[PDB]
């Protein structure tokens, strides 16, 4: 009768509702509630994520309106599907992820009212390059002071999916709460239709990018390649032959030998091949 | 061996039954292990005292069971009973499983020894004791048919909780490993159709045991017909090993099924077919297998 | 011995060819 | 590394102190020292009497020694699956049981080109013609350097060259030496 290793099943539209609401008010700590379904002991799912109307207080238990939620939940019973909340979320743009002074209290109020109520922290100012630092957490009780926390029993995936970094284990890990693993519920009827409407172009794959700027682009690159070739000429004729293998390894440039020599040459080669082949095909097709 | 002992009966006749079924070969091996023994106690102590309040009791009791397998000596369950009973929820499960591993093979003596721990009388509120007990009885009585398959059959027909339905079916599948009995096959099907998401890895492992190298025309279809519309990942992983363990050494008789699991977008089923192509190809230098096994790896 | 070696040179040839395909196969896919 | 001595490969004592160094350290992962405490039980499994092999005696393959190891590979997803590895434990005995009960105590030796190996002794630090009885272990690599007793009349029927079970073609009269504990 204890936890081992839970797994949070998030949906594709769940995280999309998380990023847009987090990006919406960035300097005002957006705050909403997480709605899912406890399917068994140690797997938990969430498909539908709604937001909450915020207040002057901010992320707290007071911004959670009870009469708005039950009015909202009742109207969701007839449209879509009725279910019970399984947690909450908030946004910490000022730092990474850890449970704040009042985040731990509203966690206690939710796991006393609901069952376990996993809290999700999303940093909207970090989800920028190609990755998101979304993490969820779960409070452990203070009664297990003589037993080691995270009662893992039959699992070896816990070394994966994140290790606790120095910016995480300073605030509350692992003595207050613990981390949890989250995977992505990918399936068909969602994934291929997202790709075919985002990264897909029908009329664009056969255009010609008319040759005012096209052959013009094949001229500014020849000059800088020539100077690199003359610089490549300068090093190859030079040929220091006193202690060569140490002089080569302590004096690297990472731009002379083959870095700036074939990079643009490859780019100019592929572009005119694509351009001429698309030019030849339309001459085969169009009369 | 089950086929010839049916053809043989179609004294020296009673002598040639016993040496083609195998009791004494267990016994002289059991006689060999109780005579010769080399296990140092000090190293096990130096591993024991460096264990903090983490989870490592299961790691200790799996270690001594490995290094006392068939030794049949109880000293760690005797000198520190209180240290072993410190941890819970699976450490009592694994230790009473490990008690069967040390007593690897008596065929009667462990049955009259573990008759003390009845599965209605150990503790009403600890199913890990009786569940690991029926798991341990299946470990000791493996590849030995008789009453014990039928006696574990009557216990699964009247189960108390789902914890016991793990070690019951794991005990029953290992006892009936390679038998392909219809009665254990009928109850393992309807156990899977109970639709309970804690015991699918209990049913999925056991179904591959009783159908090991069988190539049934309906088991593979019913398993791959079940593991599409479910909603958990254990139930995927339980049937994953079961559809791998159901075939063993077919060498051309799974090649469409290997393609059927690999073309699917299910990551567990693509994982499962890699076990199935590995088990159908053992000791075989098939270039096309390892061509297809490595091309799908990268 | 003249027959025993000849299958062995086949097995070493066949084991080599699945490898040298695969390392061409991996290094094509390693570029991504 | 299973039933291997220092003369078999030098890295044994290298690895035993390496197992020790990672299990006596405090500042390691539990998943790290879980690998070491598992390495302790496999290295000395069965008291240097059993071993793992997918291969049987005469070119055939075992089914239970394969089922045991592949469910053992699933130890990430369920920890009591490691119990199933015990099925692959195969004995390395050579017992000359000729009748259904007659276990004579025949004292055979071997002929090692180096000195002695094969069943080391436990530590406590806080000739080549050694006779052996019938319930005795044998290393699976010294199965061809042994020799049956030629000075004794009791000679087996099957040639003793591979570890397993054989009989003793009894030729004399007045047989004795039966013992069972
Ligand atoms: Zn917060």
């Amino acid at each position: 009768a204890v936890d081992t290793a839970e797994q949070v099943y998030i949906s594709s539209l769940a995280l999309l509702k998380m990023l847009k609401h987090g990006r919406a008010g960035v300097p005002m700590e957006v705050m909403g509630l997480m709605l899912g379904e406890f399917v068994d002991d140690y797997t938990v799912r969430v498909i539908d994520v709604f937001a909450m109307p915020q207040s002057g207080t901010g992320v707290s238990v007071e911004a959670v309106d009870p009469v708005f939620q039950a009015k909202m939940l009742d109207m969701l019973k007839q449209t879509g599907r009725p279910e019970m909340v399984v947690g909450w979320y908030h946004s910490h743009p000022g730092f990474g992820c850890w449970l704040s002074g009042v985040d731990i209290n509203t966690q206690q109020s939710f796991e006393a009212l609901s069952e376990r109520a996993v809290a999700v922290v999303v940093d909207p100012i970090q989800s920028v390059k190609g990755k998101v630092v979304i993490d969820a957490f779960r409070l452990i009780n203070a009664n297990m002071m003589v037993l080691g926390h995270e009662p893992r029993q039959t699992t070896s995936n816990l070394g994966h999916l994140n290790k606790p970094s120095i910016q995480a284990l300073i605030h509350g890990l692992n003595r207050h709460y613990y981390s949890i693993t989250i995977n992505y519920r990918k399936n068909e009827l969602e994934q291929k239709m997202l790709l075919n409407l985002h990264k897909k172009s029908w009329m664009e794959g056969l255009t010609l990018q008319d040759y005012s700027e096209h052959c013009k682009h094949n001229e500014s690159v020849v000059k800088e390649m020539l100077e690199l070739a003359k610089n490549y000429n300068k090093a190859v004729e030079e040929e220091d032959k006193m202690t060569p293998e140490q002089l080569a390894i302590k004096n690297v440039g990472k731009q002379d030998p083959k870095r700036h020599l074939e990079e643009h040459v490859d780019v100019l080669m592929t572009s005119n091949i694509v351009q001429c082949l698309a030019a030849m095909l339309d001459t085969v097709v169009f009369k | 061996l089950s086929s010839v002992i049916q053809n043989l009966r179609t004294d020296q006749t009673l002598k040639m039954i016993k040496i083609l079924s195998g009791e004494m070969a267990i016994e002289l091996h059991l006689q060999f292990l109780i005579r010769n023994n080399n296990t140092d106690l000090m190293i096990l102590k130096n591993t024991k005292d460096a264990v903090r309040n983490s989870v490592c009791h299961t790691a200790t009791v799996i270690a001594n069971s490995f290094m006392h397998c068939g030794t049949t000596s109880d000293q760690f369950l005797r000198d520190n009973l209180e240290w072993l009973a410190r941890a819970t929820n699976w450490a009592k499960f694994t230790a009473t499983a490990s008690l069967g591993v040390i007593h690897k093979g008596h065929e009667k003596e462990a049955l009259q020894l573990m008759a003390t721990y009845l599965p209605k009388d150990t503790s009403p509120g600890s199913a890990y004791q009786e569940g690991g007990g029926l798991y341990a009885l299946g470990l000791i009585h493996a590849n030995h048919g008789g009453d014990i398959i039928d006696y574990l059959l009557n216990q699964l027909k009247n189960a108390s909780n789902d914890i016991v339905r793990h070690g019951g079916s794991l005990g029953l599948g290992l006892a009936a490993m390679g038998t392909a009995r219809q009665d254990v096959y009928d109850l393992l099907k309807t156990n899977l159709y109970q639709d309970d998401a804690v015991t699918g890895e209990a049913a999925g492992l056991a179904l591959g045991l009783v159908m090991l190298g069988s190539k049934n025309a309906q088991a593979i279809e019913d398993m791959v017909g079940y593991a599409q519309e479910t909603q958990h990942e254990k139930i995927l992983r339980g049937l994953a090993v079961g559809i791998a363990l159901v075939m063993y050494g077919r060498m051309e008789e799974a090649d469409a099924l290997i393609e059927s699991l690999c073309r699917d977008k299910d990551p567990i089923l693509r994982r499962s077919g890699m076990y199935t192509v590995a088990m159908a190809y053992c000791g075989s230098g098939n270039n096309k297998a390892i061509r297809r096994l490595l091309h799908v790896a990268v | 011995d003249l027959y025993s070696r000849y299958k062995k040179l086949q097995q070493e040839l066949e084991f080599l060819e699945v490898q040298e395909e695969y390392i061409k196969d991996e290094q094509k896919n390693l570029k991504k | 590394m299973i039933q291997q001595t220092e003369i078999t490969c030098p890295k044994v004592n290298q690895f035993r102190q390496l197992y020790s160094k990672v299990i006596n350290d405090k500042h390691d992962d539990v998943m790290a020292k879980f690998g070491a405490i598992l390495a302790q039980g496999i290295l000395d499994a069965g008291g240097h009497n059993v071993t793992i092999s997918l291969q049987s005696r005469t070119g055939h393959t075992h089914m239970p020694s394969v089922v045991g190891v592949l469910v053992f590979t699933q130890f990430w997803f369920w920890f009591p699956l490691s119990h199933f590895l015990s099925l692959a434990y195969t004995p390395t005995c050579v017992i000359g049981l000729n009748k259904d009960l007659k276990m004579p105590k025949v004292q055979y030796k071997s002929n090692c080109k180096p000195s002695t190996f094969a069943y080391p002794a436990p530590l406590e630090v806080p000739p080549n013609f050694q006779l052996l009885d019938n319930p005795a272990r044998v290393m699976p690599a010294q199965l061809k350097v042994l020799t049956m007793p030629e000075t004794c009349r009791y000679q087996p029927f099957k040639p003793l060259s591979i570890g397993g079970i054989i009989i003793l073609k009894d030729t004399s009269e007045d047989i004795e030496e039966l013992v069972e504990p």
